[PDB]
C-alpha cells in the first residue's frame, strides 16, 4: 503494498 | 471469532478522482493484493489503496483503488484478492476511464 499504507491499514497488510 | 477473508468490488465511479469502490473483512485481518490486467499491481501516488475509517464494532472495511488522474494505459482488467488463514478470495471488474 500500500502506497498510503506502509505499516497496513489496522492489520490490513499489502 | 475468526472467519474467512471476503471482498466485493464494485463499478468503477467518478467522484472528482475515480474510484473502483470495494469493501473487505475477515478474522484475522487479511493481506490484499491487486492485479492490472493478471499483473501483480505496484501502487504509486496515481493509483492507491484508500480505506475509509473503520466502524468501532465491525471488521468490515470499505475503500477505493483510487485514481487521481487516470490515462488510457489504466483501461483494463482490476482483481481485488483477499486471504487469511480461514479463507482465500478474488473478485475482478472491468473499468474505462478515458
Amino acid at each position: 503494498g500500500f502506497f498510503l499504507y506502509p505499516h497496513g491499514f489496522y492489520g490490513i497488510v499489502c | 471469532v475468526s472467519f474467512p477473508a471476503s471482498v466485493q468490488l464494485h463499478t468503477a465511479v467518478e467522484m472528482h478522482h475515480w474510484c473502483i469502490p470495494f469493501s473487505v473483512d475477515g478474522q484475522p485481518a487479511p493481506s490484499l493484493r491487486w492485479l492490472f490486467n493478471g499483473s501483480v499491481l505496484n501502487e504509486t501516488s496515481f493509483i492507491f489503496t484508500e480505506f475509509l475509517e473503520p466502524a468501532a464494532n465491525e471488521t468490515v472495511r470499505h475503500g477505493c483503488l483510487r485514481l487521481n488522474q487516470p490515462t488510457h494505459v489504466n483501461n483494463g482488467n482490476y482483481t481485488l484478492l483477499a486471504a487469511n488463514p480461514f479463507g482465500q478470495a478474488s473478485a475482478s471488474i472491468m473499468a474505462a476511464f478515458m
